[PDB]
């Protein structure tokens, strides 16, 4: 039936792979879901301003 | 209503009148450990206020020639306050920090200080000493700021929780960082989750006559402190 | 019954604040029509990086833009789509003559920081969880394909490491071994994320001993046992001499990748393995230099 | 939220941090020609972005003795950018302008510049030359600012789209003017709908030591540009 | 069929913005009663020509 | 699930191919639909006449 041991286990992304063996880690990397979050690194500020507004009030 | 601000933790309070807002490390607030992420079977100690408070430690003097300095959080605080004790008595440690690097001047001064956080801050040189890897209080100084003494370009450090102290605008920076490690807990006596770097990108300058004593102080505060594995008191 | 303080105290929140959500992004953002705008109070361009945020100013608020439908996919700029590419990370030498590897066997330490190409990419992040696929290219120093038989055996940390070309350890009753001829195609192997730590650590800012950390022991600063996967052994299946000069090259590809904290790229030339030590006597600029900032 | 401002036209953007707001000439925005006000039977050319953009042309130096300068819009822009071409290739012209005269200084400087618009700006002296009536780029200078070189009192110029650049408050002025003429269109090669005057009413002063180089730049941008009567290329 | 840019473009407005309307004015403005006033934030006199 | 990257993407013609990998371009050329338009090159004239009629009226 297969095992659940492929690092990206319980991963939020949905990977559609191909595997011939019992262990899921032997499976290919396959197609994945495309999600992003430029903010966690670009705008990790507590308060948000917006372009139209002046950064420092 | 964006420059003024106040930080209140434990029995300490910080003030500012030229702040440039607060940055949250990777957009995440310091949280405790889940009952599934932890493997340490024993209810840890969350002293809170007694350790989760503001600690003003070291201070340095900015000059027209200063290269830069750095610290190693996990270790830095140890040996001081109630926090240090738990860190020395317990084996496992866990906590996030609120850093506040203040440095004021007059409207006639000019300068730009980059204050960023760097996880797992390892250094090179063929092996640096214990006095260089864990310079707790009073930190250490950078010799080759361009490569951060690690062989990496500083021009690419903004890719981490950072902030600037441009004397012509603000006079202090503030960062908040959650616990960071491939583990739930870890002894801070021998491992530093990260380090703080303060480097002048724009050389401090000012016409003669204006008070040349421009100090830069460091004040931090633990958050969601959790300690486990209570044992004998250790130092390193 | 309650001191109230205990009721209020949020102490014990395993739930992280977040405040930032990951959204779908197959095609790059599509630009939209934008007309002129002349007004006070609105300063899209004016920012203050002194805060630590990347200017959120958009093209539209800068120039009278048109409308564009970005079909450009961002599927090749993903983790797997990037790291999942075979690369040289190991290289063993079992020559006939020499002092390097006589006897006919060789114990290689499991570490990939020995080669630039691969090491550069991986050291971009601080942590990384994943599985991998290793390929083994065995051949003589010329490219000569020889009818020789070998035995690759994995030796986990704490397991008996072979000491001779015929050490008992090669019975591999438990350890995983692979026998292949240099005539058959390279070895295909899948390796799961094995480590006490939830993710491999590229940089370890601390000591694994927890002792005095004397100068002679500064040889440990940076050494993380969570990256110690033991060793890899290889030898010819025989009691006599190999009869041939061999050289095995190990290639690796990553599957199911999970990177975390990102750090600055490498600026200097790597010197040691698992050591960020750099050429201090001669440091070079991150990039090319010019003659004047006012001349091209 | 009244001093800061941004102007975006074509592929140009202007900034300010001490603006004193925007004035609209006679309270009216630049509009195109109605199908009844026009007599030119032929669909004109509205290039838009290619001509309706910001153009930074001349710059002058303000001094403790400067008298004043002036320009003639219709003509000024010609010979420069895509706009100039349409003005030279076509016979009929029509457009409104957005003027932005910037001039900064420090909080230790003092001065007051009057920037007004004057429709059909004719000058006297017994007849001024072509180099004085149409000093396009780099404009011309006033010799008798009190009478605007036309015999009229400057003390009564505020009766037209104007604005002030008082160094102690703002550092730039901005005006918007719609097409003005007793006709729908008209060749700008030989007729200037109006002119811009910049005169220091409060002599620029400052104690020695502070950078004495106080430049005054002129930046304008066409609006609702319409050209008709396409023919051979002409210059004057 | 439309590049969108052509749809948005306001280019071709024969209608002037105005923003200022002419109103009746036979008699000059009539003055009204006014009592004292002492407060912050209100600066009628303070202007910026 | 596969990717959509095979040149003749969004192509009007319907190609029935065989592919074993994640990327659709690795697929065979396979059977396609037979469409033609001899006019775009033979009779790209604005106005049409017909055989029975005289080309130049
Ligand atoms: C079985 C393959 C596992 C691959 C793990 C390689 C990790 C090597 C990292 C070495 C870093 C170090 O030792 O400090
Ligand atoms: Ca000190
Ligand atoms: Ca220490
Ligand atoms: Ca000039
Ligand atoms: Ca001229």
């Amino acid at each position: 039936h297969e095992n659940s041991n492929s690092a990206t286990e319980g991963s939020t992304i949905n990977y559609t792979t191909i595997n011939y063996y019992k262990d899921s880690y032997a499976a290919t990397a396959g197609k994945q879901s495309l999600k992003q979050d430029p903010d966690k690194f670009a705008n990790p500020v507590k308060d948000i301003f917006t372009e139209m507004a002046a950064p420092l009030k | 209503s964006d420059r003024v601000a106040q930080l209140t933790i434990g029995n300490s309070t910080i003030t500012t009148q030229e702040a440039a807002n607060i940055i949250v490390g990777y957009g995440e607030w310091p949280s405790y450990c889940s009952d599934d992420d932890a493997t340490a079977v024993d209810k840890p100690t969350r002293p809170d206020v007694s350790v989760n408070r503001f600690y003003t430690l070291d201070t340095k003097l900015w000059e027209k020639s200063s290269k830069g300095w750095y610290w190693k959080f996990p270790d830095v605080l140890t040996e001081t306050g109630v926090f240090g004790q738990n860190a020395q008595f317990h084996y496992l440690y866990r906590s996030g920090f609120c850093i506040h690097v203040q440095c004021n001047a007059s409207k006639f001064h000019q300068g730009a200080l980059l204050v960023a956080i760097l996880p797992e801050y390892v250094i090179g040189t063929s092996h640096p000493p214990y006095k260089q890897t864990q310079p707790g209080a009073d930190g250490f100084e950078l010799q080759h700021p361009y490569v951060l003494d690690a062989g990496i370009p500083i021009s690419q450090l903004t890719v981490c929780p950072h902030q600037w102290i441009n004397l012509r605008t603000n006079n202090c920076a503030t960062i908040i960082v959650p616990y960071m490690n491939t583990l739930p807990f870890d002894s801070a006596l021998n491992h530093c989750n990260f380090g703080l770097l303060v480097v002048p990108i724009s050389p401090l300058d000012f016409d003669q006559g204006a008070t040349p004593v421009i100090p830069i102080t460091i004040t931090l505060a633990p958050m969601c402190s959790e300690f486990a594995g209570l044992r004998q008191a250790v130092t390193q | 019954d309650r001191v109230a303080d205990v009721i209020e105290s949020s102490i014990g929140d395993s739930v992280s604040r977040a405040l930032t959500q990951a959204l779908p992004a197959p095609t790059g953002q599509n630009t939209q029509v934008s007309s002129h705008r002349l007004d006070t109070g609105e300063v899209p361009a004016l920012q203050a990086a002194e805060i630590g945020a990347s200017s959120n100013t958009s093209d539209e608020s800068m120039i009278e833009t048109r409308c564009v439908l970005n079909s450009h996919s961002t599927a090749e700029t993903t983790l797997d789509s990037f790291f999942s590419r075979a690369g040289l990370v190991g290289e063993i030498d079992l020559p006939l003559e020499g002092t390097t590897n006589p006897n006919g066997y060789a114990n290689w330490d499991i570490d990939i920081t020995g080669y630039a190409q691969m090491r550069r990419k991986v050291e971009l992040f601080t942590y990384m969880r994943f599985d991998a696929e290793f390929t083994f290219v065995a051949c003589t120093p010329t490219g000569q394909v020889v009818p020789q038989l070998l035995q690759y055996m994995f030796v986990p940390p704490g397991a008996p490491k072979p000491e001779s070309r015929e050490s008992l350890a090669w019975q591999t009753a438990t350890n995983p071994s692979v026998f292949v001829k240099l005539t058959d195609p390279p070895a295909q192997v899948s390796v799961p994320f094995m480590s006490p730590a939830s993710a491999y650590q590229w940089f370890y800012d601390g000591y694994p001993t927890f002792g005095e950390h004397k100068q002679e022991k500064d040889l440990e600063y940076g050494a993380c046992p969570n990256n110690m996967m033991g060793t890899f052994s290889v030898r010819n299946v025989g009691s006599s001499k190999s009869k041939y000069p061999l050289v095995v090259r190990i290639y690796m590809r990553m599957k199911h990748v999970r990177a975390w904290i990102p750090r600055p790229m490498r600026n200097q030339n790597y010197l040691f393995k698992a050591n960020p030590n750099y050429a201090g006597n001669s440091i070079k600029p991150t990039g090319t230099s010019r003659t004047a900032i006012t001349t091209l």
